[PDB]
RNA sequence: UCCUAAGGGAAGGGGUAACCCCGGCAGAUAGCGCGAUCACGCGCAUCCCCGAAAGGGAAUCGGGUUAAGAUUUCCCGAGCC
RNA sequence: ACGGCCUGCCAACCCUGGAAACGGUUCAGCCGGAGGUAGGGUCCAGUGGCCGGAAGAGCACACGUCGCGCGGUGUCCGGUGCGCCCCCGGCGGCCCAUGAAAAUCCGGAGGACCGAGUACCGUUCACGCCCGGUCGUACUCAUAACCGCAUCAGGUCUCCAA
RNA sequence: ACAGUCGACUC
RNA sequence: CCGACUUUGUGAAAUGAAUUUUACUUAUUCCGUGGGUCGGAAGCGGGGCAUGCCCCUCCUUUUGGCUCCAAGGCCCGGUCUUACCGGGCCGAUCC
């Protein structure tokens, strides 16, 4: 055979990320003394649309804690933020939509976004458009907390992980039908070369395990094992089940 | 300290003081005036330049520059150039149009060297 | 006077910008400094075996200074003075033809030579530097002097030994004989040094050193044991 | 010519049997800079070079002229950086 | 080209003033007690008007001189438009797409440190002096100068356009 | 709300 | 994918005559900064219903403003010696 598209995507040749107009990494602030042990006042200046990402970005202009200059930080906008708002960072930031607090300071039941995972890695969960994590519970004997991620999973995170209270903006975006291959194309230009996506069944055997045959069919079980060598692991990987999801399994 | 970054200190350096010169003999001037001004081109198209525009057309060493051309046109021929134009003619050598300040007369120089 | 006035800056957590204070704890050093600091830190954490931990037990300052006074009295010969001694015997050979030198008596040094003296038992006092790198060059001189019954001390500073002999290091010294005008001064020091090491080797050959954890780890220790008790 | 984009080459370092391969890995970083020398003080961020005769761009217009050059390259005039 | 003066579009901005009986305005929008209509001002574009450059230039005629002569006259006045090209202004629309970076330049915040008035410290002003280097530059750019073994109905990126 | 001049075009 | 050996040290109990469990930080591995405030002990307030001796605090919540290169205080030390320069500290808790 020959190397298969699922294998060709790891090269970087044409499949790299189309990031010429992206506005930079959207993440929190470098955690420091002031924001360990108090609050810092920063002011939003603009809500800028970040290309290739559904969530708006908020330019936040802090004042540098110990040198004399501004700090243009760049957050993932929580639905509610507006220009001119004061967002406060730290542990004694009041629980206001837009402020970022450690989880030691979010009462249980509260919605948060952009959750860090190792204290100071600047936000990894609940970041895409319109997704949030609920702080289910706390454990102060180990200094940890638990959250319900967007996926429906439940992760124990350090109680000093920061989080932006609220939910990410841009929610409800994936409800609108695109209705056009044109819309799909203009969606994927600014993310990466991953569209149009050709059915394997309409390929020749030399480039896809489903390929060939006087009719179009897979010809063998489309569920492949977890360990199958790269180039064989195409189809439905390590599937626990298939068919339309009914009943409890659809939870 | 004051800053959390250690930048490399300032040390002191001495200038090169060889115990033997690397090149003893003094280098002669090789783009001297006689290489730099080969011979005045004497086509009729240039002969017209001699009398219309008060200019002398030389052929100059290909590694010439306008500053050296004016300097050599002064040392030789004991004149000055108010402006030199240069072009590398397609056959390969460089050709220089040396316009004399209108104090000096191109006819006079052309007959002091013999062109016309 | 009246205009002169006080302007308090409120160096809070959002107040004015703090001044030029000391941040020496946090300065990101070169990798050379960095590694030579975790070097000694890791030698602290790890459990030194007794053979290496017989060091870190040095001569005390007072007896060290008393000893080094005598060592300075018996310094080896200068380059400046070693030309004169060979220059001025020229005449004693040329005219008298007879040598009138008596034995010049000075300290001995150098690891091979001192092991030679020690192993013949001509070494009347041994002084080993604690900080020889690689350590294996003197891991065994304490035991050698101990099992051949020669008084030894593990002094501090191989460079300070080197100064005695005019070298950049010395790493070992030993005395074989002293002037008759200072036997008593000598033998006052030998008994003390013997008492410190040639009396304690047979119980410090068993003690593991090291293991002294960090400051924050010891604070953890005292925090933890209280809440246990 | 200068600047950067997609992107390329590279000093220290890591790999490689070697050719070669990796550039953010963070290393007293390649460059130090700025006032100052009649010297010294201050800062050192995210830190090299290459890459467009269609992207960014210090400044020029008119009238003449040669067999062949120029619209603005020469000539007369008038400017500009 | 360039220099001075004048005008000042469509937007934006300032001052007086206080709007319902609602008004102002667009092809369309839209705007107004967060201050409209109104009166009066500022600024901005200009490839706009006048003057300098500049009629001496260029063209067109008319002569008369042998030989880049010389002489003369003119180089005016309005009106138009769903008109074509280039540009600019400002609206409106589309986006799960929001549509490059840097050099260079300008502006501002702060005010360490500085000086005279028989004289000394500045001055981003006017005028004045000097210098401006290296390489390309002819020609074709096509049913004959490029590629297709050719002076091959093929192919090859553009600007002007009665 | 009338008079003077002008007006390239469309129906 | 998995086991064993290896880098691989430190010490504790429970079962067996080696097994699963644990705790340490220094090897290691991941992460973060322009290596910018760590650990401990102080002190400033506030809860007091054993005056305990423990807890909760670190002089920014505020309206799209600005914040740098310290004012100030005492103590040294030179200087006209009858008028002016260099510094020790505190402000900025100590280890
Ligand atoms: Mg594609
Ligand atoms: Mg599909
Ligand atoms: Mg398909
Ligand atoms: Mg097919
Ligand atoms: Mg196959
Ligand atoms: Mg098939
Ligand atoms: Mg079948
Ligand atoms: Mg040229
Ligand atoms: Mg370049
Ligand atoms: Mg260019
Ligand atoms: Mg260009
Ligand atoms: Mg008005
Ligand atoms: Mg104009
Ligand atoms: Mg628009
Ligand atoms: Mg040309
Ligand atoms: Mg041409
Ligand atoms: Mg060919």
């Amino acid at each position: 055979g020959r190397v298969i598209r699922a294998q060709r995507k790891g090269a970087g040749s044409v499949f790299k990320s189309h990031t010429h107009h992206r506005k930079g990494p959207a993440r929190f602030r470098s955690l420091d003394f002031g924001e360990r042990n108090g609050y810092l006042k920063g002011v939003v200046t603009d809500v800028i649309h970040d290309p290739g990402r559904g969530a708006p970005l908020a330019k936040v202009t802090f004042r540098h804690p110990f040198r004399y200059k501004h700090q243009k930080e760049l957050f993932v906008a929580a639905e509610g933020m507006y220009t001119g708002q004061f967002v406060y960072c730290g542990r004694r930031a009041t629980l206001s939509v837009g402020n970022v607090l450690p989880l030691r300071s979010v009462p249980e039941g509260g919605v948060i976004c952009n959750v860090e995972h190792h204290v100071g890695d600047r936000g990894v969960f609940a970041r895409a458009s319109g997704d949030y994590a609920i702080v289910i519970s706390h454990n102060p004997d180990n200094g940890t907390s638990r959250i319900k991620l967007p996926s429906g999973a439940k992760k124990i995170v350090p109680s000093s992980c920061r989080a932006m209270i609220g939910q990410v903006a841009g929610g409800g975006r994936t409800e609108k039908p695109m209705l056009k291959a044109g819309n799909a194309y203009h969606k994927y230009r600014v993310k990466r070369n991953s569209w149009p996506k050709v059915r394997g069944v309409a390929m020749n055997p030399v480039e896809h395990p489903h390929g060939g045959g006087n009719h179009q069919h897979i010809g063998h079980a489309s569920t492949v094992r977890r360990d199958a060598p790269p180039g064989q692991k195409v189809g439905l990987i390590a599937a626990r089940r298939t068919g339309r999801l009914r009943g409890q399994a659809a939870a | 300290r004051t800053s959390v970054t250690f930048h490399r200190p300032k040390t002191l350096s001495k200038a090169r003081d060889p115990k033997y010169p690397r090149i003893s003999t003094p280098g002669r001037n090789k783009l001297d005036q006689y290489q730099i001004l080969k011979y005045p081109l004497t086509t009729e198209s240039a002969m017209k330049k001699i009398e219309d525009n008060n200019t002398l057309v030389f052929i100059v060493d290909l590694k010439a520059d306008k500053k050296k051309i004016k300097a050599a046109v002064k040392k030789m021929y004991d004149i000055q150039a108010k402006k030199v134009n240069t072009l590398i003619r397609p056959d390969g050598k460089k050709k220089a149009y040396v316009k004399l300040t209108p104090d000096y007369d191109a006819l006079d120089v052309a007959n002091k060297i013999g062109i016309i | 006077n009246p205009l002169f006035e006080k302007r308090p800056k409120q160096f809070g957590i959002g107040g004015a910008l703090p001044p030029k204070k000391d941040l020496h704890r946090f300065v990101k050093w070169p990798k050379v400094v960095r590694i030579q600091r975790q070097r000694r830190i890791l030698k602290q954490r790890l459990k030194v075996p007794p053979a290496l931990h017989q060091f870190t037990r040095t001569l005390d300052k007072n007896l060290a200074t008393n000893l080094f006074k005598m060592l300075l009295k018996y310094r080896p010969e200068d380059k400046a003075a070693k030309k004169e001694r060979l220059l001025k015997r020229a005449q004693a050979e040329a005219e008298g033809k007879t040598v009138e030198a008596k034995k010049p008596i000075v300290v001995k040094y150098g690891l091979n030579h001192v092991t030679y003296l020690i192993e013949q038992s001509k070494a009347q006092l041994v002084v080993i530097a604690h900080d020889v790198d690689p350590i294996e060059l003197v891991v065994w001189l304490p035991a050698l002097c101990r099992k051949m019954e020669v008084p030894y001390c593990i002094v501090k500073g191989k460079s300070r030994l080197g100064s005695i002999v005019h070298k950049k290091t010395a790493s070992v010294l030993c005395l074989t004989t002293v002037k008759n005008e200072d036997k008593l001064e000598f033998s006052k020091i030998l008994e003390a040094i013997k008492a410190n090491f040639n009396d304690k080797f047979d119980e410090v050959r068993k003690k593991w050193g090291g293991g002294v954890m960090g400051s924050k780890s010891q604070a953890k220790t005292k925090a933890r044991e209280r809440l246990i008790a």
